[PDB]
């Protein structure tokens, strides 16, 4: 529900609106079906729709030295 | 017979500011054309798909703003991070790298850029898919890659190289002999650091520097204000307020007055959507230009003249801004011009000689060979020059002497 | 009917001055005026750099300088003959006007 | 095992033509629609912006 | 309606001209002010000037 609070409408409040039916998952993944405001959703595990903050890629420091 | 060779340089950081996206507006046209009115809605259905192709056209614009923003920023397969120690040979990126003290971890110069830029009628504003905190992880990844690994993170995985060896590589790219860096490394580090200092003075003092991004935000706000004001027009109807028509006239007459309002509001929405489709092409061509500058200037070094601001391009650092990007393009500019007599070729033992690299020049009594971009005279030898043909062919050749490094080794 | 045409800010004379400046720069200082100061260079040497830039050793230019200058001069004369006789040559600009 | 290497060259000059600008027209929307007419202009105002 | 049609066509046409102007500006910088390594960017053949 775009641009509404989870009041008037397994409920996840995002800045894109009130998302109902998607499980909020702490693990990030590559973006699949974009929702907005950093949140994407996908169908995964038994399977269900999940919502998560998308990953921007793996973290990799460079072994920089003089 | 005269060539000017500059005996010194200045390193100039020029800001280039580019729109990259615009506000993802979307309008429930069936609410804008007919608000909470069943009688009006049933009449609007007689126009078929004139609504759903406008819901569709605006959705196409809104979806591609994240395409633009992804293509410009997400040019990196990994989120690279800077080392704990800042051992960059004297260069000082602390004003363009993240500030861990902030809630959204923008750089110092990204905070200046985020400071200088400033409904009920079916209108909405959809959020971007990349939050301005995720854009700042991508520009920090592009930038921590650029600093620690040069172009190599664009070709493969990031290969570390010391920053004094990365700039020595970029000086060879502009044809300046890389020892011109090491022999001046503190001067070059200090001119980079001082030139980054001027960026803060510019962006802090002069709000008009952001003129392109504020223009894009103003055009989108002016179009929405025009669209909302156009609800107040009668278009030939007895009233612009739909409820006042319905509360006063029976259907056989109310429908006529409503059709007048429907025609006017529908044409007035098509005008907005057509303007936004043309304005979205104007931003999409700017996102593709920003994506191209990201790929060629940041992930690389550009041989294209004036592509990365005035000067010979050395490197660029991306910073984010509200609905845009900013490139801090670092360029070598040759500065202290000097005058010399010059020769196309030199004559020695009947042979003509030409410089493998550099220009034959004369301060007025002696002849030297030297790189074109930085006065650095060399005694002329068989190692700086090659023989081809003889004296009787070149126009404007000069009868100097060319030294042989082997002779004294066999003479002694 | 209310239909008018506004003049351009830069008049044809001003455009001519800019192309003149760009041309004079190109001829007397090569590319240096683009990067920074216009640094005078003997034209033949400028061409030598232009040749190295395409993978042809500079001695080729000097040894063939008379040939190259003659081919260049002839090529320009051909440009004039084409533009003076082929109306369609400027079709891209005429089409905008139309 | 065969390579063709040019032994001579020619300098050619070609002409590339590009549009830069278009005529800066300007239309007075009121005069166009309701030229010198008060009665028409007042009706035109009902169309707002 | 006639004006709206005209203006829309001018905006679209203006975008085409703008793209051409941008190309022309790019060439000026990367063709006149410099030397192009970009193939057929500045005519067929190896660009000199
Ligand atoms: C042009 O440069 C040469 C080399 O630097 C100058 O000749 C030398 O000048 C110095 C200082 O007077 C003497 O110590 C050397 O013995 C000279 N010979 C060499 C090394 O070439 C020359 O004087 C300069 N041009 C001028 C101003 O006449
Ligand atoms: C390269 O080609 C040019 C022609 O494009 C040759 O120059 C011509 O030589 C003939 C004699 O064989 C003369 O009659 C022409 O008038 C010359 N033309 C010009 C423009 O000079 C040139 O000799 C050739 N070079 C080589 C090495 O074969
Ligand atoms: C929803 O309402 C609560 C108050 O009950 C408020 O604290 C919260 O911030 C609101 N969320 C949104 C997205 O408006
Ligand atoms: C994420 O982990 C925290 C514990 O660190 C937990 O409290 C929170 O409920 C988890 N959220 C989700 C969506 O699993
Ligand atoms: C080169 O000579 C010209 C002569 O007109 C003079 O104006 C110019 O300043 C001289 N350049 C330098 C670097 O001395």
């Amino acid at each position: 529900y775009q641009d509404v609070n989870c009041t008037e409408v397994n409920v996840f409040q995002t800045r894109a609106g009130c998302l109902i039916g998607a499980e909020h998952v702490n693990n990030s993944y590559e973006c699949d079906i974009p929702i907005g405001a950093g949140i994407c959703a996908s169908y995964q595990t038994s399977q269900s729709i999940i919502a998560y903050t998308m990953s921007l890629g793996a973290e990799n420091s460079v072994a920089y030295s003089n | 017979n005269s060539i000017a060779i500059p005996t010194n340089f200045t390193i100039s950081v020029t800001t280039e500011i580019l729109p990259v996206s615009m506000t993802k507006t979307s309008v429930d046209c069936t609410m804008y054309i007919c608000g909470d009115s069943t009688e009006c809605s049933n009449l609007l259905l007689q126009y078929g798909s004139f609504c759903t192709q406008l819901n569709r056209a605006l959705t196409g614009i809104a979806v591609e703003q994240d395409k633009n923003t992804q293509e410009v920023f997400a040019q990196v397969k990994q989120i690279y991070k800077t080392p704990p120690i800042k051992d960059f040979g004297g260069f000082n990126f602390s004003q363009i790298l993240p500030d861990p003290s902030k809630p959204s971890k923008r750089s110092f110069i990204e905070d200046l850029l985020f400071n200088k830029v400033t409904k009920f009628n079916g209108l909405t504003v959809l959020p971007p898919l990349l939050t301005d905190e995720m854009i700042a992880q991508y520009t920090s990844a592009l930038l921590a890659g650029t600093i620690t690994s040069g172009w190599t993170f664009g070709a493969g995985a990031a290969l570390q190289i010391p920053f004094a060896m990365q700039m020595a590589y970029r000086f060879n790219g502009i044809g300046v002999t890389q020892n011109v860096l090491y022999e001046n490394q503190k001067l070059i580090a200090n001119q980079f650091n001082s030139a980054i200092g001027k960026i803060q003075d510019s962006l802090s003092s002069t709000a008009s520097a952001l003129g392109k991004l504020q223009d894009v935000v103003n055009q989108n706000a002016q179009a929405l204000n025009t669209l909302v004001k156009q609800l107040s027009s009668n278009f030939g109807a007895i009233s612009s307020v739909l409820n006042d028509i319905l509360s006063r006239l029976d259907p056989p007459e109310a429908e006529v007055q409503i059709d007048r309002l429907i025609t006017g509001r529908l044409q007035s929405l098509q005008t907005y959507v057509t303007q936004q489709l043309i304005r979205a092409a104007e931003i999409r061509a700017s996102a593709n230009l920003a994506a191209t500058k990201m790929s060629e200037c940041v992930l690389g070094q550009s041989k294209r003249v004036d592509f990365c601001g005035k000067g010979y391009h050395l490197m660029s650092f991306p910073q984010s801004a509200p609905h845009g990007v900013v490139f801090l393009h670092v360029t070598y500019v040759p500065a202290q011009e000097k005058n010399f007599t010059t020769a196309p070729a030199i004559c020695h033992d009947g042979k003509a000689h030409f410089p493998r690299e550099g220009v034959f020049v004369s301060n007025g009594t002696h002849w030297f060979v030297t790189q074109r971009n930085f006065y650095e005279p060399q005694i002329i030898t068989t190692d700086n020059t090659f023989v081809s043909g003889n004296c009787d062919v070149v126009i404007g050749i000069v009868n100097n002497t060319v030294y042989d490094p082997l002779q004294p080794e066999l003479d002694s």
